[PDB]
RNA sequence: AUUAGGGUUCGAUUCCGGAGAGGGAGCCUGAGAAAUAGCUACCACUUCUACGGAGGGCAGCAGGCGCGCAAAUUGCCCAAUGUCAAAACAAAACGAUGAGGCAGCGAAAAGAAAUAGAGUUGUUUCAAUGGGGGAUAUUUAAACCCAUCCCGAGUAACAAUUGGAGGACAAGUCUGGUGCCAGCACCCGCGGUAAUUCCAGCUCCAAAAGCGUAUAUUAA
């Protein structure tokens, strides 16, 4: 059960501090789909990046019988770069993003009754 | 609301239900290639009639013009590539010959049949439904794949079946699950 | 009037189905038929003329 | 020697065929509104009606037969009809002051068969089929 | 939509143009309105009140009542596409958005497709696979579906239906019951004690996850 890695498309981004591919993995003979954090470990290795969290893969999509998938990676430079440049659903996933705010009903009910009130007590 | 995904018919049902001569024919067609029902030969109608209707048309201008060298070579392409008509037809008037068997034969089902993967044409049905049969070392299950000339040469087993590289079948495991339990 | 309404439906004795054992739907049904008709004045169902 | 044929003829032609098409029967039907206002339903396909009773019609010669039917009041317009009962027994099902579907014959208006008259046919009683209860597939409620 | 050609017919409805916000007038602000989730009055309905008075406008999104032959959830989210704006993102430090997106219901309609397959003697074997049940996981804003991978079929009960069998029109001199009654029948026609047509059983026919009926409309 080995794990085969190619990038297709590569681009250097000057700006956003980064570089994008696309991602193909080959992995013949292997049980199921193959998790986000091993791609990432084999990523960091072939491009040797120092850190394996300055790598970010999207969505994967498995091909119509097996032993391909094909998805999307991000590499950026440093890792204050990676946290200040991408989105939040993505660091959430990674471990380390902004824990959810309330529901957005609430916040719709308690502003309407705040147009009612003018003073300091609203 | 405000969706502009396209869609359209591939079939249509023959005027006159109860003709004995039109079904004696069809019932002859279905159990020569194994078809399901009545419908897979209507679309294979419908694909025929929409070639030779582009046919006339171009038969009708003259040669020389823009929209017959353009458009006449592509169809006589298509043809060719599909195995329709054989190279040595090149008139754009061999395409008005061309009758429903000529296109059944280029099936999947019957493709596999006549290679030799399987013993009948039913037998051909279930192996393509089953994941068996692989072309270019792509998996293809649906019957009506239409084989081009081309990737004739590359079909054979597929590698994740029993009957290529792949592991032991259902059978053969509930076999030995039961062996290990005992 | 009104009173013969259902005469005949009520009066027709109770017979029940037989049960036979099912059939191959689908695809094979169509291969049953083709090769029954076709390889072994073409008569479909014929009854016992020994009646009359 | 029926018609005109001169180049620049055409305002004769277009005024002969205008007036000509309302001797077309069918035609001159979907054009006016007098079979719509003539029509118990409003131009639809089914109607809805309370039952008032029930009747028999005997059957036009050389037939013989009593059909049963029932007289309908329709919800919409308040306009009465005699619709005929289809199938062996079936009166049965059909009690007065209910509600039930009303559909056409089959001839678009025209009389059918050897029922004299009749151009309607019930099709459901008391939000349930007809024939479904003639098949013993669903029960009558209430 | 239908159509050899010439034609006939539909277009409330996604894009463009116009008009309206219960009805009817009038107007302020403003670059722009005769604006209606702005104001003023009258008419028709209608809500609260301590009776002095004060309010209302879903032909926005969900919902409810009526009307009818006739049409979904008082759901999740701003992740995408846009708009506004005092505004890149991030850092104590998260703009709004029923536009819009996502799912629920949904045989309007349109694609692809299971309900087995291969054999030995005169009824007995062999492999294969889905529906389904789960996954280190994958997808997704988060979920769901698809895709990928394993414990599982022998009445493989994991059991296919809807209309028909005189003619038009493919398919029964079959067997019982009824007896111009009950009923069938788009039309022609069956039924009055030996019914190819009704009610049933059997056997056959057509289309098939679909098949009948009604009303419009195109060809015929
Ligand atoms: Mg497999
Ligand atoms: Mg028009
Ligand atoms: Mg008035
Ligand atoms: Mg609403
Ligand atoms: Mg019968
Ligand atoms: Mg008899």
């Amino acid at each position: 059960a080995e794990v085969c890695i190619r990038t297709s498309q590569f681009k250097v981004n000057k700006l956003l501090n980064r570089k994008q591919f696309i991602v193909e993995v080959n992995h013949p003979h292997w049980c199921g789909t193959v998790p986000t954090q091993l791609i990432r470990k084999k990523l960091a290795t072939l491009y040797k990046v120092p850190d394996a969290s300055q790598v970010s893969l999207f969505g994967f999509k498995t091909k119509f019988g097996g032993g391909k998938t094909t998805g999307f990676g991000l590499i950026y430079d440093d890792l204050a770069s990676l946290k200040r440049f991408e989105p939040n659903y993505r660091k959430t996933r990674m471990g380390f993003g902004k824990a959810r705010l309330p529901a957005r009903k609430s916040v719709k009910e308690r502003r309407n009754r705040n147009k009612k009130l003018r003073g300091k007590a609203k | 609301m405000r969706n502009y995904n396209n869609f359209n018919r591939v079939w249509k049902a023959p005027r006159r239900p109860f003709e004995k001569e039109r079904l004696d024919r069809e019932m002859k067609l279905c159990g020569q290639y194994g078809l399901r029902c009545k419908r897979e030969i209507w679309r294979v109608n419908m694909t025929l009639s929409k070639m030779r209707r582009t046919a006339r048309l171009l038969l009708t201008l003259p040669e020389n013009h823009p929209r017959r060298l353009l458009e006449g070579s592509a169809i006589m392409r298509r043809c060719h590539e599909y195995g329709f008509l054989d190279e040595e037809k090149d008139k754009l008037d061999y395409v008005l010959s061309l009758t429903v068997p000529d296109i059944l034969e280029r099936r999947l089902q019957t493709i596999v049949f006549k290679a030799g993967l399987a013993k009948s044409v039913h037998h051909a049905r279930v192996l393509i439904q089953q994941r068996h049969i692989a072309v270019a070392k792509q998996i293809v299950t649906i019957p009506s794949f239409i084989v081009r000339v081309s990737s004739e040469r590359h079909i054979a087993f597929a590698d994740a079946s029993p009957f290529g590289n792949g592991r032991t079948g259902r059978v053969k495991r509930v076999r030995a699950k039961a062996a290990k339990r005992h | 009037s009104l009173a013969r309404a259902g005469k005949v439906k009520n009066q027709t004795p109770k017979v029940a189905k037989q049960e036979k054992p099912k059939q191959p739907r689908g695809r094979a049904l169509k291969r049953l038929k083709y090769t029954r008709r076709f390889l072994s004045k073409v008569h479909m169902n014929k009854q016992p003329p020994g009646k009359a | 020697m029926t018609k005109t044929n001169g180049q620049n003829a055409a305002r004769k032609l277009v005024r002969l065929r205008c007036r000509n098409r309302w001797a077309d029967k069918g035609w001159k039907r979907a054009h006016t509104f007098s079979a719509r206002k003539a029509n118990p339903f409003g131009g639809s396909s089914h109607a809805k009606g309370i039952v008032l009773e029930k009747i028999g019609v005997g059957a036009k010669q050389p037939n013989s037969a009593i059909r049963k039917c029932v007289r309908v009041q329709l919800i919409k317009n308040d306009k009465k009809i005699i619709a005929f009962v289809p199938n062996d027994g079936c009166l049965h099902f059909i009690e007065e002051n209910d509600e039930v579907l009303v559909s056409g014959f089959g001839r678009s208006g025209h009389a059918v068969g050897d029922i004299p008259g009749v151009r309607f046919k019930i099709v459901k009683v008391s939000n349930v089929g007809l024939y479904a209860l003639y098949r013993q597939k669903k029960e009558k409620p209430r």
